[PDB]
This record gives C-alpha cells, sequence and structure tokens, in this order.
C-alpha cells in the first residue's frame, strides 16, 4: 500500500476520483473503495515487478516518490478505456521510465522518512575465500 | 675473592640468588616473531638498545625456532666447538704447587 485513497484526493481533487471510481449511477454520487483498493494493488505490484531486483519487497516504509508514482500508476488504471494521446497516460508512461530507471540503477530509491531503504544482497554475495598462510602464524 | 675483586661471602653460596624470585620461573614467553613487520623489528631492536632485552631475547628464540636455515648453521657452529679435546695447564713456568693444583 504505497498510496491510499486520502493519497488520490489529495492529489486529483474529490470530483475526479467521484468521477471516475462510480460506475453504477450517473451522475456519480459515491467513491467505491473496492475499485480505488484494486487499483492501487495494481499499480503497487507493476511497482514490486519493477523493484524485486533491487531491494526486499514487503517494504516496511514507503519512499514518498514511491508515493506519487503509485498515486499517478492507480490514476491511470482507475480508467476502463485509455487512448495513447491521454495526459493521464503520458504521465503513466513517464511514471514507468523512472521505475525502468531505478530498476536498471540509473535512479536511486530515496528516504522513507529518515532512514535509508533496505538494499536487497545481490552484490554481497562472493565466495568465502581462502587465504591461508596469511593469520599471523 | 674473585678475578674482579668484589668481596666474596660464603653464606650466599648456600642459595640461588633467583630462589627468592619465584615470578621469574613461572613466566612463559610471548613470541614477539608472529606477525612480525620491518616496523615492529625495528622498535624492538631500538627499545632493546635501551635496556629492554626481554622482547629482543624473546625474538631471537623464536627466530632461531622458526628458520630451519639458521637453525643447521648455529647447530654446525656449535657442534664444531662441542668436538674438541681439552685440557688444564698451569701458568707460566709454574712450580710444583701450581702443577699440583693444576
Amino acid at each position: 500500500s504505497y498510496c491510499t485513497l486520502a493519497d488520490l484526493i489529495e492529489q486529483y481533487s474529490e470530483q475526479k476520483i467521484r468521477e471516475v471510481s462510480d460506475r453504477v449511477n450517473k451522475p456519480a454520487t459515491t467513491i467505491d473503495t473496492v475499485i480505488v483498493d484494486r487499483a492501487i494493488a495494481d499499480a503497487d505490484s507493476e511497482i514490486d515487478l519493477h523493484l524485486h531486483g533491487r531491494y526486499q519487497l514487503p517494504l516496511a516504509s514507503v519512499p514518498t516518490a514511491l508515493k506519487r508514482i503509485a498515486c499517478g500508476l492507480a490514476y491511470a488504471n482507475l480508467h476502463i478505456v485509455l487512448k495513447e494521446e491521454n495526459p493521464v497516460y503520458k504521465t503513466a508512461e513517464h511514471l514507468r521510465k523512472l521505475l525502468s530507471g531505478i530498476a536498471n540503477g540509473k535512479l536511486s530509491l530515496a528516504l522513507d522518512a529518515d532512514g535509508k531503504p533496505a538494499p536487497v544482497a545481490n552484490t554481497v554475495q562472493i565466495s568465502e575465500g581462502r587465504n591461508d598462510w596469511g593469520a599471523d602464524w | 675473592v674473585d678475578v674482579y675483586g668484589n668481596p666474596i661471602r660464603t653464606q650466599q653460596l648456600r642459595e640461588p640468588q633467583t630462589s627468592r624470585l619465584a615470578g621469574l620461573a613461572k613466566e612463559f614467553a610471548q613470541h614477539p616473531a608472529k606477525g612480525l613487520t620491518p616496523a615492529k623489528l625495528a622498535r624492538i631492536l631500538v627499545e632493546a638498545e635501551q635496556g629492554n632485552l626481554q622482547a629482543q631475547a624473546e625474538l631471537f628464540m623464536d627466530m632461531e625456532e622458526r628458520d630451519a636455515h639458521l637453525f643447521a648453521e648455529m647447530s654446525k657452529r656449535k657442534r664444531a666447538i662441542l668436538g674438541l679435546d681439552w685440557a688444564v695447564e698451569p701458568p707460566r713456568n709454574a712450580s710444583a704447587a701450581e702443577k699440583a693444583d693444576a
């Protein structure tokens, strides 16, 4: 859960979320929490796909850039039909480009609140190392 | 008295001097040769020159133990002396009493 309904509202106003989240009542009247929850879940899933190779997936804390990316992806997912020229599609593609840059070791994952994230132990691995005759015998 | 002229008292010959220093007998060598570097060896020599012979002696013992070539050379040199015949001879143009003492 890199973002919540409150985050989506505070980013995109409440009226737009009310429009795009309600599929049964015309005009929309209430935000359906299930659709927003699933959109956030799908955004988190895509981010996990992009981030599993460099960090522990079950993150204990959420970086703020991660929050922005998750909110953008969830808003993009909330659209039943999305065109290539739709500006929200362009924003989603931009966020995907940032995610790819992070994955490819071109961008870093910033602070969560005050401490660094938990980089995985990929590069740590090396052989045991045989260096006898150098132990001050 | 001894050759050096120091007065000699027969009372002290009954006990070794080190007998009263039981702490020495229980000491174990610290083996300074392990993890030795040129700076450490230079420090050891410098401190030995100032009167700290303990570390230098321990280092020499380790050095003689750990090197086979130096071991063999020193053993050869010492066994060369060990094999020589020896005898006691009186002073120059000695008398009968000096000959008997010798």
